[PDB]
């Protein structure tokens, strides 16, 4: 089954369709575009009746060839009625937001977070005790780390997620959401964490208020700076080997280039293309133990994107040891596959 | 919600003549209008889709047209078989029907 | 085979009760397309309730009918359902089950035979 | 748009039954704040029943009130309900609906309701008998004439009292009612200049919510 | 669980003085930099009024005389200067964990110069005897302190039988008391 033949590109959510004739992705044209076609495209990506809006935007990508729509066709697929074209009647392409995400109301050495600042933050408990966190990306799905749900914890009935709550003493049974499924990455290597990402599904979909909201996943072609201004949060130990924090802290870290994070005085080429370091080589800010899987978000275009998820580290209050996170950008396709293949 | 206002609400037409039923939209539906027949108990039948196409096996005397927010649908040489409550449907954003028009001979 | 959308027979129920209509579909891959429910009233003309997609259960509803209707489907049996709650004096319509041509052609080309729902 | 929490009125209910205390919340985004419930028996301090999250509906019941008070919300109308089950004599108290902080981070209640007095007894309702009180003629020394009203035998608390349709409030001493022989008796008094009593109309006004009794 | 203990059970202070109410907890309520001890104020017939939250933060709309301090297990509420309107019951509340609990309260009292009651005797009105019941009411007004007693001399002869007394609370305008004997 191969059905990831449509995608959104970059911060503007430029809908694209794949053409084997040119073996390239071409943005769709806005002329004669049905909005129900946009709804269908959103469903074909794994969105349970989640559709925000479609609008025409002058192409913000770098494609000279487009995909015009044949309105004389009928009862065919999206790729069947789209034909290659080098221009648009209206100088605008299709922009497709398939969900309302990325809006928020606005850890060692990280100031406490206010309610509504990081609504996607999740605290996952195993035995009424917080093990690690995740990220709300959909009323049902959560993005976390694979090393969190290693055996014996790979069964879905151990876990209960507490989203919308910032206090760990107010996370009582009957406040969280039982997890239906836990879908770790098949290519997760425990010895050397490479594809350390995992999912979680809830029996009861989350209701989104100012306190609870999703975080946009990174579409392809997200031009991020070599040192982009990111944010982290979680209930980790504020002191090396300290106890779990009662309150949800936040910190302002900066992405570190992979070419620099693999030097000899650093993790020494241990970082694979599936991982992204963040933090400071000087130190004083990192995601310590207890906030694994936690969000690493970045703001761009008024949207917070799940850049990565906490994976591992060699120490928190240390220099030349930035936090290492999974590259959610790499895993977005697998995430979409697992979200589509729900039920079958 | 793309509302639609179909007029005239009813028309006593002349057999063997001509008639045109007007439908208008609350948005630009990119000519994604469809016209359905409605026999009293034989279920609706699709006649026109996209303002310019008649679903195969349908009389050529049926034809519609339009653009923007106002659309038209006309049928000439009226026969007894054409007595029905015609509707305009937009499938540009979700789905919406017209008000319907009773096409009764005079 | 002509794509058939046999609906349940005409039903009646007391005001404030619930009626669960069914529309069994044959002649096409039930998971490939989507099924719509269209209301047909005397004086009020035709109306649109919502859409059910058997592949994943994705549902779309009209503003008026939120809560009043609950679309449902079961892929294995190959038949879709629509549940009406708190039926009242004005919920007496000939509800039509219609299959849209395709996911990229939301045209109601095929319709159910109709199920006159009346409220006591 | 000042925030307001408006509870229902007093309830006189029989032992063993149940009563549903409502509290309509207005002036703020309902689902963003927790709504707490607190009990206070007459002169006995405050008691936290529990809270309920309007956004999700998760309710925490203090172990004392678990199985006695059930918390539910009406998100559509922005209202919160508390239902007390198997009411006994002890259940009678004043119940306050309060709104916690923004995220329920600090867990403190900044806005409260007016309270809802719950009386739980099998006694039959009665109507107050108001007897206007006027001074004697043999003790009119100076000009400090005192006049009042007496309410006796009514049931149950509370009863509204007023003077001159609210036109007079200074020196208006309303004294608490007492359970005398199975009934409540309430008094009041007023002090004004002697020259004003004959030239001005001074009268008290009562309003018993249970059995409407203006007098 | 945590049980807050509030002492004293009552504190009488002259106007203009400093009133200190102390609340202690079973275990520390301070963690992560926040001291979850909050102070309220309830006046006769009114719902409580959050004065201080998180043990040092003054709620908007509260006079600056109220002051909060403390950490861990020991907390204090200060009122200085003490105004006549400050006579009420003050509750300390912990929100460190669940279930939240209140203190037992500390009824505040105002010290003022003593005043004798302004006695008044009200023989029963005409409307009373139409039902066959009798009741004589005596009104004592604006006296301090509240530990006052009365006795009846119907026809000049002592009588106790059924005696019913009711006191008001410290007035916020004169800090005095009132009583009714019947």
């Amino acid at each position: 089954d191969e059905n990831r033949c449509v995608r959104l590109y970059g911060p503007n959510f430029i809908l694209q369709v794949y053409s084997s004739q040119r073996k390239s992705w071409h943005p769709v044209c806005q002329d004669d575009w049905n909005e129900n076609y946009g709804r269908a495209a959103c469903r074909d990506m794994g969105y349970k009746n989640n559709f925000y809006s479609s609008q025409g935007i002058v192409d913000d990508s770098g494609s000279t060839s487009f995909m015009k729509l044949n309105t004389s066709a009928g009862n065919v697929d999206i790729y069947k009625k789209l034909y290659h074209s080098d221009a648009c009647s209206s100088k605008a392409v299709v922009s497709l937001r398939c969900i309302a995400c990325g809006v928020n109301l606005n850890i060692v050495g990280g100031e406490s977070a206010l309610p509504g600042a990081w609504p996607w933050q999740v605290s996952l408990h195993v035995q009424n005790v917080h093990v690690c966190g995740g990220s709300i990306i959909t009323p049902e799905w959560i993005v976390t780390a694979a090393h969190c749900v290693e055996k014996p914890l790979n069964n879905p009935w151990h876990w209960t997620a507490f989203a919308g709550i910032l206090r760990q003493s107010f996370m009582f049974y009957g406040a969280g959401y039982q997890v239906e499924k836990v879908i770790s990455h098949p290519n997760y290597d425990s010895k050397t964490k490479n594809n350390d990402i995992a999912l979680m599904k809830l029996q009861k979909p989350l209701t989104f208020n100012d306190l609870v909201k999703p975080v946009c996943l990174p579409n392809p072609g997200m031009m991020l700076q070599p040192e982009q201004l990111c944010w982290i949060s979680g209930w980790g130990a504020t002191e090396e080997k300290g106890k779990t924090s009662e309150v949800l802290n936040a910190a302002k870290v900066l992405l570190i280039e992979t070419q620099r994070c693999n030097s000899r005085y650093v993790y020494d080429n241990l970082i694979t293309p599936a991982m992204i370091c963040a933090g400071f080589l000087q130190g004083n800010v990192d995601s310590c133990q207890g906030d694994s899987g936690g969000p690493l978000v970045t703001s761009k275009n008024n949207i917070w994107w799940l850049i990565g998820d906490t994976s591992w580290g060699s120490g928190c209050a240390k220099a030349y040891r930035p936090g290492v996170y999974g590259n959610v950008m790499v895993f977005t396709d697998w995430i979409y596959r697992q979200m589509r293949a729900d039920g079958e | 919600d793309i509302q639609m206002t179909q007029s005239p609400s009813s028309l006593s037409a002349s057999l063997g003549g001509k008639v045109t039923i007007t439908c208008k939209a609350s948005q630009d539906i990119n000519k994604y209008i469809a016209w359905y027949q409605h026999k009293p108990g034989k279920g609706p039948r699709l006649l026109i889709h996209y303002t310019s196409t008649l679903q195969p096996g349908i009389p050529s005397r049926f034809s519609g047209s339009g653009s923007g927010r106002d659309y038209s649908f006309s049928i000439y040489n009226l026969e007894p078989e054409d007595i029905a409550t015609y509707y305009c449907l937009q499938y540009y954003n979700l789905w919406t029907f017209g008000g319907g028009t009773k096409l009764e001979i005079k | 085979d002509q794509v058939q959308l046999q609906q349940s027979g005409a039903e009646l129920a007391r005001p404030g009760a619930s009626v669960k209509l069914s529309c069994k579909a044959s002649g096409y891959t039930f998971t490939s397309c989507g099924i719509s429910w269209v209301k047909q009233r005397t004086g009020q003309g035709l109306e649109w309730i919502g859409e059910i997609y058997p592949r994943g259960g994705n549902t779309y509803y009209n503003e008026k009918f939120k809560g009043k209707a609950t679309l449902t489907a079961d892929k294995s049996s190959s038949t879709a359902y629509m549940e009406l709650r708190s039926l009242t004096s004005e919920d007496s319509a000939v509800y039509f089950c219609a299959r849209e041509n395709g996911n990229y052609d939301p045209l109601f080309a095929y319709w159910g035979q109709g199920t006159l729902v009346t409220v006591s | 748009d000042q925030v307001q929490l408006q509870q229902s009125g007093p309830e006189l209910v029989k032992p063993g039954t149940s009563v549903k205390i409502s509290c309509k919340a207005s002036g703020y985004t309902f689902t963003d704040y927790y709504i707490n419930w607190v009990k206070q028996r007459p002169g006995q301090g405050l008691e936290w029943i529990g809270w309920i999250f309007p956004g999700s509906g998760s309710s925490y019941y203090n172990a004392i009130f678990k199985g006695k008070a059930t918390l539910t919300v009406d998100t559509s109308s922005n209202t919160a309900h508390m239902s007390l089950s198997s009411l006994t004599s002890d259940d009678s108290a004043v119940y306050f609906c309060a709104r916690g902080d923004f995220g329920n981070f600090g867990g403190f209640f900044t806005y409260w309701g007016q309270g809802t007095l719950v009386t739980v007894s099998a006694a039959k309702t009665t109507a107050p008998s108001v007897y206007p009180l006027a001074p004697v003629c043999g003790g009119t020394t100076g000009s400090s004439v005192t006049l009042g009203c007496l309410v006796k035998g009514y049931f149950p608390e509370p009863v509204t009292l007023t003077w001159n349709s609210g036109s007079l409030s200074s020196g208006v001493h309303t004294f608490p009612a007492l359970l005398q022989s199975g009934l409540y008796t309430l008094s009041s008094s007023v002090t004004v200049t002697s020259n004003t009593w004959p030239s001005q109309t001074i009268t008290c006004n009562v309003a018993h919510p249970a059995s409407s009794t203006k007098v």
